[PDB]
């Protein structure tokens, strides 16, 4: 199917979609170097690089 | 931190990437729907919101607060091996 999507079922089983937050995500998987918030045009540019 | 929260974050990261991948592919070239995952439309709505919204830390919406964080991580992360960043950067399956 797709490489990224490998056994999504693993985590998808837990309710469906969670109610995570900026705090929870920052705590669990800290941004390399220094914490920030990637926003606007740069989001789509970052998502495009998958191709 | 908690391992099951990491599991949840892993799927959010993959789903958010799918939302744009699906959109991109469909617009570029398609006949049969590019989409596979049910939750894709939910992430597409979140994707649209993220670009318009500028509150970030202050945004009360779970999705907005989370989605900015996952993309921030993936963009900055240049680690030897990370449970999401590595397979995304260097796809194991190639043709
Ligand atoms: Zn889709
Ligand atoms: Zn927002
Ligand atoms: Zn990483």
């Amino acid at each position: 199917s797709d490489l990224a999507c490998r056994l999504l079922g693993q985590s998808m089983d837990e309710s469906g979609l969670p109610q995570l937050t900026s705090y929870d995500c920052e705590v669990n998987a800290p941004i390399q170097g220094s914490r920030n918030l990637l926003q606007g045009e740069e989001l789509l540019r970052a998502l495009d690089q998958v191709n | 931190a908690d391992p099951e929260k990491r599991k949840l974050i892993q799927q959010q990261l993959v789903l958010l990437l799918h939302a744009h991948k699906c959109q991109r592919r469909e617009q570029a070239n398609g006949e049969v729907r590019a989409c596979s995952l049910p939750h894709c439309r939910t992430m597409k709505n979140v994707l649209n919101h993220m670009t318009h919204c500028q509150a970030g830390k202050a945004c009360q919406v779970a999705h907005c607060a989370s989605s900015r964080q996952i993309i921030s991580h993936w963009k900055n992360c240049t680690r030897h091996d990370c449970p999401v960043c590595l397979p995304l950067k260097n796809a194991s399956d190639k043709r």
